[PDB]
DNA sequence: ATCTTAGGGTTAGGGTTAGGGTTAGGGTTAGGGTTAGGGTTAGGGTTAGGGTTAGGGTTAGGGTTAGGGTTAGGGTTAGGGTTAGGGTTAGGGTTAGGGTTAGGGTTAGGGTTAGGGTTAGGGTTAGGGTTAGGGTTAGGGTGAT
DNA sequence: ATCACCCTAACCCTAACCCTAACCCTAACCCTAACCCTAACCCTAACCCTAACCCTAACCCTAACCCTAACCCTAACCCTAACCCTAACCCTAACCCTAACCCTAACCCTAACCCTAACCCTAACCCTAACCCTAACCCTAAGAT
């Protein structure tokens, strides 16, 4: 039985590794790809500027990183700190995207 | 030197180093050099990434005592 | 041709880095399809607007500034890329 | 002999459109007060992205692309659609009477 | 000599006044320039949206029995309204009231 | 024996009661008094127009209003029925006004 | 003429806030909760009537209007209709 | 001869200004110089628009100096209204004495 | 025969551009004239901001022992600022990142 | 820092005869044995990489 | 004693200025012309500050029970560690589609004015809405089956 | 669970009254028609930038798995705080009157702003050498055995 981290001391490492960082966490091409895909609907055969896509990306990392401290907050409120999708749901219904 | 070119670390190279110091311990830096693989590093150059890797927070934290 | 299924990009590695950076300690295995919808419903919004700001100015390339503008007018203002 | 300033406002308008809509239902005043207020909200509201739009264009004119733009950007969905097919009526006819 | 005077509005066949639309757009300091079509498409865009509203508020008021729209009215058809209640999200109607909604787990038991 | 309805009843029938009729729930001379009094901090000898009171009086009940659905929902969340200091909290630092 | 008021936030008075929670859906109220919703309130009033006293010192009056208060509801995200709007 | 380039503006150079007076060794990114672009324009939106705003509900087609102290109090909060106040007024003061 | 020229902002004693600032207020149509004190009023406003957060941004790059500002500096200085966060509440910095936080409950409970 | 100084000819000529005489790479040494008034080791690097780009350098 | 480790010093290579030059592009100054808004006054309208009443709404207290808080225990996930490999990243080109700039027209929108069509304000009335009084039904509560 | 009374409150129905909406009339105001005039916008054509596309290649991040512990969840129990109801009392709502005080139109008139035209000045690119930042590598200096 080799040294084994507990489970939290892993997560507490990385809150605090990624709150320190500035880099995008999303994998870019992946995401150039979506974001073509989603455009696709709208209008055919357009062109996207390298900037725009990744002015899109900042915007939706900025997105998920608040939903997620106020999905956060929404678990705490329930005695847990596992979030689950209803805390999403919550979070949304309050800020008004529901 | 000129002769031996400047490389960088490979994440290959990282989690080995990262091993041996957890299994055969820090500071052996001639056995870790032994038992793993390594780009042509010479046990100094292990000791440099360490260094480096400490300063730079990739090491895992030194465990609450 | 047509792009396909590729908001399963979005990783679940991915996901659990968002979610750190907003303090979050255990995730749930159902947020990860969760995540991805709400991701999509935020970047339909805000390319739609842009693409019209774009179709507005008879330019075939969306600019940075199309997507300033859309994210502006959903009350998400964004410094620097322009504007 | 001072003269009061009149008040001008959207209430005639609004009660010709009733009786087009309810031929036999009458308004309170207080709800043609709150009718009012909902012309002029969306008034500045699509007269604000239309100046933006030309700003943005370069343009030193409002025409009737820039208020669509404005409409598409504005009115969600079917709200959309309808006015924009309600606003090209008006304004085809507008032009063939000259 | 002078033609007799037709209204703009008659010509676009709105009731909304295409004239003073234009007045407000060239003196509320939206542009250097206001357009011949400008006025005329937005006030077929405000006439649309008022009698969407109107109309939606006369169902209201008939399900309560009333002859007169009251804001109440208004309120019911605003917020039974999806694209109209995304429209108005951040307005308030005065004496306009809440739908009825109580939530099922406040219920009783059986 | 007299009559008690059991806990929980009237209190659906005020819900009932109250969210059919639209009048305000605040007494209108306790609220002008506190809105005179908030305001002699800023100006002093300042004038209030009838429609002014009014209008303060109906944006703060309808804000009140919301909050209370917003903080019933974390109640719920925290699966509870009563609501507590710590709904509205957080229902408020959700919704960015904290 | 022209005296102090003080106090007066407790004319908010307990069966009011009540009334407030039933429109709002509230079958069980903690009795903390009066004592937070008069903070509230006296944060968002202070807030509105602060942007209304502004608007009408810009325009050299001493007479708060309905259309001040509807301003400063409209610059804080809370549009009002019917009041002159 | 050969097409001319048109000529983006932008407030780096005012802003290296206020920077070497604040903080004399410290430098600036360019990523940091866009954001304070950003922020700057940003501002300015705001103010000219509230001022604007305020003219119109007045019934005057001048925005002078009291509309722009009167949109600083509304929109900046607490003590920046009031050192922002401090600063406009100075400006304009010292302007006004030296025609 | 013409004097020498000196700026309006060297007369004002302020470092942002008042020409600029009226000629972009003239532009943006935001009324029919613009006043002399106006430009001045705003340049001052913009210069004083702008020195605020510059100010509070370089005290955090010195926390980390850098000589240059970069946008998590400014991120850093805004969101650590009770006013400055409460004007730019609802603006993402890009490449900034999030003030670091990790609830309390979150802790190794030793 | 300090004001931008140029290179001339005397610290041009020392340069290469030093990368001559302690070779290549050797800049810390050269410093020391030649009088390069004001250049610091790395200030001898870019200089040579100065010369490389501009072919003032050759045998 | 010698290959090995510690710790300070040097270098490689990508990235970031400083400065010098060139010139689009606008800011400043001077002089003429026009009007928005400051200043003053009068008069009408509006709100604040008294009073009085009565009746509905608030408040204090008692009885009771339901829901919040706590604890114990079991089952269910989530996450840590490990490994293989492929998807993203990094680098090097090509090309053509589209954004940008440059003249040359021209028609659409501004400015002006006379006159009539339209709309806001004041006056008047009747019917939709409200309030009071009397049943009637929907449903909550308790005790008995 | 299951009906069966008992009892309360929301619902309905009539009647009366009523005051607010809806219609009419008029006068002032602003929209329209007609006629210049000029520059914003449109159209065409050339020109250069950058986004799309195609290769190669190797990294390291992602996916999959197994094994545990930590977590979620629920059920049982206790107690205390909130709800419901009653009675005593107080303060709001409604109306009226009066008196300072404020808002605003009318009139005058003068700084303050607009609008050109010359005349520079400063910022905006560009481009190359000089300097910086930081990880990878080096050089000795003890030192475990």
């Amino acid at each position: 039985k080799p040294h084994r981290y507990r489970p939290g001391t892993v997560a507490l490492r990385e809150i605090r590794r990624y709150q320190k960082s500035t880099e995008l966490l999303i994998r870019k091409l992946p995401f150039q790809r979506l974001v073509r895909e989603i455009a696709q609907d709208f209008k055919t055969d357009l062109r996207f500027q390298s900037s725009a896509v990744m002015a899109l990306q900042e915007a939706c990392e900025a997105y998920l990183v608040g939903l997620f401290e106020d999905t956060n907050l929404c678990a705490i409120h329930a005695k847990r700190v596992t979030i689950m999708p209803k805390d999403i749901q919550l979070a949304r219904r309050i800020r008004g995207e529901r | 030197h000129r002769a031996r070119k400047r490389q960088a670390w490979l994440w290959e190279e990282d989690k080995n180093l990262r091993s041996g110091v957890r299994k055969y311990g820090e500071g052996n830096w001639s056995k870790i050099l032994l038992h793993y693989k390594f780009n042509n590093r010479t046990s100094v150059m292990l000791k440099d990434r360490w260094r480096t890797m400490k300063k730079l927070k990739l090491i895992s934290s030194d465990s609450e005592d | 041709k047509v792009l396909r299924d590729n908001i399963q990009g979005i990783t679940k590695p991915a996901i659990r880095r968002l979610a750190r950076r907003g303090g979050v300690k255990r995730i749930s295995g159902l947020i990860y399809e969760e995540t991805r919808g709400v991701l999509k419903v935020f970047l339909e919004n805000v390319i739609r607007d842009a693409v019209t700001y774009t179709e507005h100015a008879k330019r075939k390339t969306v600019t940075a500034m199309d997507v300033v503008y859309a994210l502006k007018r959903q009350g998400r203002t964004l410094y620097g890329f322009g504007g | 002999k001072r003269k009061r300033s009149r008040k001008e406002s959207y209430s005639v308008y609004v009660y010709k459109v009733l009786k087009q809509v309810h031929p036999d239902t009458g308004i309170s005043s207080k709800a043609m007060g709150i009718m009012n207020s909902f012309v002029n909200d969306i008034f500045e509201r699509i007269a604000g992205e239309a100046s933006r739009l030309a700003h943005y264009n370069k343009r030193s004119t409002i025409t009737s692309r820039e208020i669509q733009t404005a409409v598409r950007l504005l009115l969600p969905g079917e709200l959309a659609k309808h006015a924009v097919s309600e606003g090209t009526k008006a304004v085809t006819k507008y032009t063939s009477s000259k | 000599a002078r033609a007799k005077a037709k209204s703009r509005s008659s010509r676009a066949g709105l009731q909304f006044p295409v004239g003073r639309v234009h007045r407000l757009l060239r003196k509320g300091n939206y542009a250097e320039r206001v357009g011949a079509g400008a006025p005329v498409y937005l006030a077929a865009v405000l006439e649309y949206l008022t009698a969407e509203i109107l109309e939606l508020a006369g169902n209201a008021a008939r399900d309560n029995k009333k002859t007169r729209i009251i804001p109440r009215h208004l309120q019911l058809a605003i917020r039974n309204d999806e694209e109209l209640n995304k429209l108005l999200g951040r307005v308030t109607i005065a004496q306009g009231g809440v739908l009825p909604n109580i939530q099922a787990v406040l219920l009783p038991k059986k």
